[PDB]
RNA sequence: ACAAUGGAUUCUGGUAUGUUCUAGCGCUUGUACUAAGUCUCAUGUACUAACAUCGAUUGC
């Protein structure tokens, strides 16, 4: 049992995408370079702006996923327990972090 | 059952004068701007135009955040020549700003 | 780990030394055991620091040298933390590892006191009935002595308006408040705590207990009962004092007197000698085991009254956060604690002078003996111990040997530990107040004749109830060597010359007593008189006290404490200022400090413009009406030399100083002397 | 892992916190036995 | 709140960036400006014939508390 | 010229170099207005 | 005057413990009228503390109580230590 | 046969503190009726002094 370590952690995330980039190809296909510019130095990569786009909108939505995902965590772990006397907000949550403690 | 709501209200406030005191002033604050917002919406049906005034300097080195980008820190110089990306994004920003 | 972590992990440094101050051990469930080992390195040395500056801010409140305000109150509660957790770990000690009596010791203790009484025929004190005759005389003497205190004060707290109350409840219905009181005494067990607190004194700190004001009716009563009923079935022998018939500088006298009465002391013909000796009985109280309290009541007290006093023994002891149940040691703030003390003090004085000779001071049980008085002389020449009397936990002893009877008691300590390089004469103390030819001359005969006097009286009592040591051993022998016999009682600094032992026989001041003798009426000695130094320093504290008090108080009100300590000072010590050097400037400098507090609630301290007028005039007249006891003339006669003998008054120093001369009088000539 | 830290002094949040998180083990010896069974022992030897 | 705790000290950082005052104080006056360089009645009676590393529970400490108090 | 430029204009500096204020002066100006030891004991000296 | 104790002043006495703790009566004492900060202090240690047992003894604590109140005649407060009881149930 | 003589005064003291007080334009769109001021005394109220208050004797 116990923990992940960060760099098991890291490497299960970077799992778990390669598995989402996995089905956006294959939910693709069922369906149907490099410049380096010697005067400044620069190295420019020409790249398609489609596969820019979906990198953008998938860290938008993954974000979004995990936004909504804690929101109803919010909404559930405020009305579940009600027993212990409490004054605000702050005092629910602490008084409840002392349940995970024991 | 008087002296028990007395208790429940006391055991059921935990702030303090200079918090109350602060939060009755950020609502004070927050109405001000409101009414004054309102007068300058009132104003403009009425084709009269009037700026928002500025909170005057407290200081003589007081910092108008609007006017400058602050500590400006620049993202470090890269290889990976961030051209065509500024121009977009200078775009979008001015397409947001009209 | 990142800002919250460390934020919160801090907050167990905070309530560790919070659990240390209140003396409460710190265990967390589940704290990781690094993490509390480093967390107990700190506290321990925070607690190094906390407490080196309680033992070095102490030592600069003593010397009087430029304290804070604020700093007094801080080493003043500093201090009674560490005294309560000094004696809350002294009760553990005593829980872990026993009793300190041991069954052979609290056998023969409780063997004593059962031969002592059966001697007596000591009828013990019964149970108070319902038809009592002097019931409702004793239950008044109770709350007068309760009510005492609300007279001079003016406002009163919750508790305190709750005390006048119960007395008021008492004087209006006196038989429904003695129902109450005896069935307290019969019942009630199991008592309310105790709230200590601590009174500054700058040279030592005094514990003052507070008792619940319910509980302190029915001990008010007890103590008067307790008294009035012992005195009467006589339980308390001559020797023990305070003695309800005589002030302290009465005891002083009666005691120089009656060793000058009693035959032959000065007598040094042959080579026989007197001894005084003087110890402190130390921890006495704080050793009281209660299983012998209990069992020792038993024979003087009914046992339902027995039982009252030893569990309200047993009650908790509240300081702020610091609690704890006093398992071993007497309160001596309850009000029967002076009787607890004194009976406990009379088994002590049963284990030195033993079974034999205290009948014999005492006399027979239906016609006992005055304080120093014998039946005949053939009972005082027997048993070397001539006159004993003890004081609170201070015994005088006076032993008049034969130079045979002195040089056995001399040989068998020598026999037990001698000394090759005859250094008994280092840790020998002696008064330091009078010259070195006045004081004790250190004879290798007379101190290893001392110290033998001194091992046969500790062996007498176990360590168990007293700590009897020689630094709090004050041991005089008078021989042939010594002329003077040397004593400390009330507070009094007493010196005796017998008259054929003088030099020469000079007529003497207010200072000196002249000691006669009964039959002759002849004086045939004289005590010198002078104050203690602890008693000096302990009016020095009292000054400090009204100025370090006074914040913004009017200028009358530092006039009028001045008066009432100054008159305190006088009237008590009445002939023993006058031989005293130094106290003579603690008043030159404790009232020129009450002038300069007039002068500092003005911004002048300039002398012009503050004369004897001003502080001096009645308050009829507008003054503030201080009585002083400072414009005189201060004897100064050759430091060098006065340290070797008494020079006599050669020279005198100016004592205040004034432009405008005025010869304002002191109240040494308007109070009649102790002689 | 770090307990939290409940305080009985201070509680700058005001928070209610249950009363158990709030908020010996041994026996006398035989000297106490031995010292009371000594004192009646004398205590009877006395009545007698 | 108000009442804090520090999370960092203030840093010499800080302080190295502004302009200086040159303010005359009396212990930056010159002193020391020459250095040193090295070359039968007893029978009647009853009863007859080392250091701790611990601040409280230290001897002087009881010695303390045994006559401050009295 | 100093009490002047610090502007403490309600502080008066009389020709024998006392100085007293103009007015019943707030707490805020008594703040402000109050002067040093070398303020003071310059001015003293030029008195003398 | 000396009241005695509701079951609203102990709900009231609990309420202000588990808010403010136990080392500040005068400040639990405020919620409370007619009561004094020694007397709710000592309704906690002796009646409202849930750490206290206000069990019946077995047999063996019947002896046990027996045994001590022998060996510390006759002593409450440290006879309730030993039993980890409330004195007055000791009594 | 004694000539012996220290001082000394300034500063830090319940409304503190905090905010707002655009007159003088920045180009384009959009003939509706008469009580003064200062000084002094008295009374009433509010705030304030982090002012003070118990020292002693009796005719049933």
């Amino acid at each position: 049992r116990g923990g992940i370590s960060y760099d098991q952690l890291a490497k299960l995330s970077y799992e778990k995408t390669l598995r989402n980039l996995a089905t956006q190809t294959q939910n693709s296909s069922k369906q149907d370079k490099v410049q380096k510019d010697t005067k400044t130095g620069k190295i420019t990569i020409a790249d398609d702006d489609k596969l820019v786009n979906k990198l953008a909108v998938s860290l938008q939505s993954e974000s979004k996923k995990r936004y909504e995902a804690r929101k109803r965590q919010m909404q559930n772990a405020k009305t579940l327990y009600g027993v212990e006397s409490f004054i605000n907000d702050k005092n629910k949550q602490f008084n409840e972090k002392l349940s995970r403690e024991s | 059952k008087e002296m028990l709501a007395e208790a429940r209200a006391r055991l059921l406030n935990t702030q303090g004068k200079k918090a109350t005191r602060k939060i009755r002033e950020r609502m004070l604050e927050e109405s001000k701007r409101i009414a004054e917002l309102q007068k300058r919406r009132e104003l403009k049906q009425a084709g009269i135009n009037v700026a928002i005034k500025k909170p005057k300097k407290k200081y003589g080195t007081d910092i108008d955040y609007n006017e400058d980008i602050v500590y400006e820190q620049a993202p470090m110089p890269g290889i990976y020549d961030t051209s065509t990306e500024d121009r977009q994004i200078k775009k979008k920003f001015e397409q947001f700003e009209r | 780990i990142r800002q919250k972590k460390a934020r919160t992990i801090l907050q167990h440094l905070s309530e560790a030394w919070r659990c240390w101050k209140a003396n409460i051990p710190w265990d967390v469930p589940g704290m990781p055991a690094p993490i509390k080992k480093i967390i107990e390195r700190y506290i321990k040395s925070k607690a190094d620091a906390w407490v080196s500056a309680a033992h070095y801010n102490r030592e600069r409140i003593k010397r009087g040298a430029h304290v804070e305000k604020t700093m007094v109150k801080k080493n003043l509660g500093r201090l009674t933390r560490l005294w309560i957790k000094n004696e809350q770990e002294r009760q553990r000690q005593i829980q872990k590892n026993g009793p300190e009596i041991t069954p052979e010791e609290a056998t023969t203790i409780f063997s004593v006191m059962v031969e002592w009484l059966e001697s007596r025929s000591f009828s013990p004190i019964p149970f108070p009935p319902l038809t009592y005759k002097n019931d409702t005389k004793i239950l008044v003497l109770a709350l007068e002595d309760l009510k005492d205190v609300y007279a001079s004060k003016v406002r009163l707290n919750a508790s305190e308006r709750e005390e006048l109350a119960l007395i008021e409840e008492a004087y209006d219905n006196p038989h429904d408040t003695l129902n109450r009181i005896k069935k307290y005494l019969l019942t009630q067990r199991v008592f309310k705590p105790v709230d200590i607190t601590m009174m500054e004194n700058y040279q030592n700190i005094s514990p003052v207990y507070s008792v619940d004001p319910l509980e302190k009716i029915t001990d008010a009563y007890l103590d008067q009962y307790l008294w009035y009923e012992a005195d009467q079935r006589k339980l308390f022998p001559n020797w023990i004092k305070p003695s309800d018939s005589e002030i302290p500088p009465l005891l002083v006298y009666k005691w120089t007197q009656g060793i000058n009465n009693l035959s032959e002391i000065w007598d040094v013909s042959r080579g026989q000698s007197a001894v005084l000796l003087e110890t402190t009985l130390g921890e006495m109280a704080e050793k009281i085991d209660f299983t012998l309290l209990n069992r020792l009541l038993r024979l003087i007290v009914d046992p339902n009254i027995a039982d009252y006093i030893t569990a309200k023994n047993n009650v908790v002891i509240n300081f702020k956060d610091m609690s704890h149940v006093n398992k071993y040691g007497l309160i001596r703030g309850l009000k029967f604690a002076s009787f607890i003390f004194q009976y406990y003090g009379l088994v002590i004085d049963l284990l030195l002078l033993g079974q034999e000779r205290a009948t014999d001071l005492a006399g027979p049980a239906n016609n006992p003996n005055e304080f120093m008085q014998f039946k005949s002389k053939e009972v005082e020449k027997a048993h070397p111990i001539r006159l004993y009397t003890r004081y609170l936990d201070r015994i005088y002893m006076l032993f008049h040997f034969e130079e045979d009877e002195g040089e056995e008691l001399t040989d068998e300590y020598l026999a037990e530990n001698p000394d090759p390089n005859f250094e008994n004469s280092i840790g020998y103390n002696n008064r330091k107040c009078w010259p070195k030819d006045s004081r004790m001359r250190l004879i290798r005969q007379d101190v290893n004749l001392g110290r033998a006097v001194f091992w046969e009286i500790q062996s007498r009592v176990p360590t168990s109830l007293t700590s009897i040591k020689w630094e709090n051993a004050f041991v005089s022998v008078y021989s042939k060597n010594n002329p003077n016999l040397l004593f400390s009682m009330c507070g009094f600094e007493v010196r005796i010359l017998p008259r054929q032992r003088m030099e020469e026989v000079v007529s003497n001041d207010e200072g000196v007593w002249d000691l006669v003798d009964e039959r002759t009426k002849q004086r045939t000695a004289k005590a010198y008189l002078k104050v203690s130094e602890e008693e000096i320093k302990k009016f020095d504290s009292r000054i400090r006290g009204i100025l370090m008090a006074s914040g913004s108080t009017t200028f009358t009100k530092v006039a009028a404490k001045w008066n009432t300590s100054l008159i305190s000072l006088f009237t008590y010590f009445r002939e023993a200022i006058v031989a005293t050097e130094p106290l003579l400037d603690i008043l030159v400098k404790g009232e020129t400090r009450i002038q300069n507090r007039v002068k500092l609630g003005l911004n002048s301290k300039m002398p012009t413009r503050f004369p004897p007028a001003v502080f001096y005039t009645p308050k009829e007249l507008g003054g503030l009406g201080m009585i002083s006891a400072s414009h005189i003339l201060i004897p100064a006669s050759d430091l060098s030399w006065s340290k070797q003998t008494d020079t006599g008054i050669t020279h005198f120093r100016a004592g205040m100083t004034h432009e405008d001369e005025k010869l304002i009088p002191t109240i040494f000539r308007y109070i009649t002397t102790w002689e | 892992k770090i307990p939290a830290a409940v305080s009985n002094w201070k509680n700058p949040n005001g928070y209610t916190v249950a009363l158990e998180r709030r908020v010996e083990n041994n026996t006398i010896n035989d000297g106490f036995m031995k010292l009371s069974e000594a004192l009646e022992n004398a205590d009877k030897k006395a009545r007698q | 709140t108000s009442h804090r705790p520090q999370l960092e000290a203030r840093s010499g950082a800080k302080a190295a960036a502004y302009t200086p005052t040159g303010i005359e104080h009396a212990r930056l006056l010159p002193g020391h400006t020459t250095l040193k360089y090295r070359k039968s009645w007893r029978k009647g009676t009853a009863f007859g014939r080392g250091y701790i590393n611990d601040m409280t529970k230290s001897e002087y400490h009881q010695e303390f508390l045994h006559k401050h108090v009295r | 010229l100093l009490i002047h430029r610090k502007g403490l204009t309600y502080l008066h500096l009389d020709y024998n170099f006392n100085l007293k204020p103009t007015k019943t002066l707030t707490t805020k100006e008594r703040k402000k207005s109050r002067l040093g030891n070398s303020f003071h004991l310059m001015r003293e000296l030029l008195k003398m | 005057k000396g009241g005695v104790w509701t079951n609203v002043e102990d709900q009231i006495l609990k309420a202000a413990v588990q808010k403010y703790g136990t080392h500040q009566w005068s400040k639990v004492a405020s919620l409370l009228q007619k009561k004094t900060a020694r007397q709710s202090e000592l309704r906690w240690n002796e009646y409202l503390n849930p750490k206290l047992n206000f069990t019946e003894f077995s047999k063996e604590e019947d002896a046990q109580l027996l045994d001590l109140a022998r060996e510390l005649p006759n002593q409450w407060r440290t006879i309730a230590d030993m039993m980890a009881r409330p004195a007055q149930v000791c009594v």
